[PDB]
């Protein structure tokens, strides 16, 4: 039951970090 | 869970709106003022003389719901002109309080 231990925790993590490099992309020039 | 194709509409639609202001709101009052522009972030307004700018936190966020009282800042200076990074030509900006 731990949090952030499961395939499904690192499975929406990489979708999250998609979104946020495309974040980290904008803010940057 | 937002996804990137998710953040990228939004993104997309936040610029098209702040285009469209950029374009419609009318001209400041003298050429001292720092001139509005979408500098890919966040939108900001025509700028004071001498003054800070602020504007909320960029709304496409995919984290915007967690940040909903945030601001992030530039500075005018006096010749119109948005504070400069040093060394460069960016723009000094505070975008802390727009973190995840």
């Amino acid at each position: 039951h731990x949090e952030g231990x499961f395939t499904s925790d690192v499975s929406s993590y990489l979708e999250g970090q998609a979104a946020k490099e495309f974040i980290a992309w904008l803010v940057k020039g | 869970t937002v996804s990137l194709w998710e953040t990228v509409q939004k993104w997309r639609e936040y610029r098209r709106q702040c285009q469209r202001s950029l374009t419609e709101d009318p001209p400041p009052a003298t050429d001292l003022f720092c001139n509005r522009t979408f500098d890919e972030y966040a939108c900001w307004p025509d700028g004071e003389p001498g003054s800070f700018v602020n504007v909320s936190c960029p709304w496409y966020l995919p984290w915007a719901s967690s940040v909903p009282q945030g601001h992030v800042y530039r500075f005018c200076t006096a010749e119109g002109l948005w504070l400069q990074k040093d060394n460069s030509s960016l723009p000094w900006r505070d975008l802390s309080e727009c973190e995840e």
